[PDB]
């Protein structure tokens, strides 16, 4: 069986986690390489955060290489309108080293989420709330010699990375865009922010 | 607390002369494109 690691957004055990707010993502599952789970919060009211790696439990929202697990079934959430609706928001409590992701709607199929706006959290709390919207997948065709996908790879442990992918364009027919930063057609970019965050660019390769 | 994007992001990510930038939310940068007036979407690819 694969080494599916269980990590915690804060501390190292269930007991160290906050209780989930309504509609908070309770776990994030990363499916870029070997699946792993990062626990965010503990579900209230006797429920338990779902831990399966697929979407067939009915508590899952998929986006790019991640699955977001919710305490309650996702069919209860409305479908977002592209651009206008915020699928989710992010806030951080800096003193608690805790992030909260509140989900408002599900993006349509063939969508990508993106950071779109910010607003103050409110009168009594410090900082900003970040608002994410849904955009349709790009129909863009790659220019010759331009990258088709960007990777940002954070080495969390020596054998566990947290990775964000950004697709840029569709390769010509008969060509493939690399889907992992170790495939052929990938060039290392630069360190970014920290020594353990590395960017890569993938290019269209014949076949 | 916003950051300048890495070179390849700066060069290729944001379309239609939008501005690339990163926000550090939870140890990972989140990239975003600040759209020039008249555009919308993840990479500011769409006209409003
Ligand atoms: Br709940
Ligand atoms: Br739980
Ligand atoms: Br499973
Ligand atoms: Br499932
Ligand atoms: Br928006
Ligand atoms: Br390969
Ligand atoms: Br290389
Ligand atoms: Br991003």
């Amino acid at each position: 069986d694969r080494d599916v690691r269980i990590l915690y957004q804060v501390g190292d055990s269930e007991e160290d986690l906050p209780v989930c707010a309504p509609n908070a993502v309770c776990s994030k599952i990363d499916l870029y390489e070997t699946p792993w789970i990062e626990r965010q919060c503990r579900c209230p009211d006797g429920r338990t955060c779902p831990s399966s790696l697929g979407v067939e439990d009915g508590h899952t929202i998929a986006d790019k290489t991640r699955h977001y697990k919710m305490c309650q079934p996702v069919h209860k959430l409305p479908v977002c309108k592209h651009f206008r609706d915020y699928t989710w928001t992010l806030t951080t409590a800096a003193e608690l080293n805790v992030t909260e992701q509140i989900v408002h709607c599900r993006c349509p199929r063939n969508s990508v989420t993106y950071l779109t706006k910010r607003e103050p959290i409110g009168n009594d709390s410090p900082g900003y709330r970040y608002l994410f919207a849904c955009s349709p997948l790009t129909r863009l065709r790659c220019q010759r010699k331009q990258p088709c996908k960007l990777f940002t790879v954070r080495k969390r442990q020596e054998f566990l990375d947290e990775v964000n992918i950004n697709s840029l364009c569709q390769c010509p027919k008969g060509h493939r865009c690399p889907s992992h930063h170790t495939q052929s057609g990938v060039i290392a970019g630069e360190s970014f922010l920290e020594d353990n965050i590395q960017t890569y660019s993938g290019y269209c390769m014949a076949n | 607390p916003t950051y300048k994007c890495p070179e390849t992001f700066d060069a290729w990510y944001c379309l239609n002369d939008a501005h690339c930038f990163a926000v550090k939310i939870a140890d990972l940068p989140v990239y975003s494109c600040e759209c020039a007036i008249g555009f919308m979407g993840q990479r500011c690819e769409y006209k409003e």
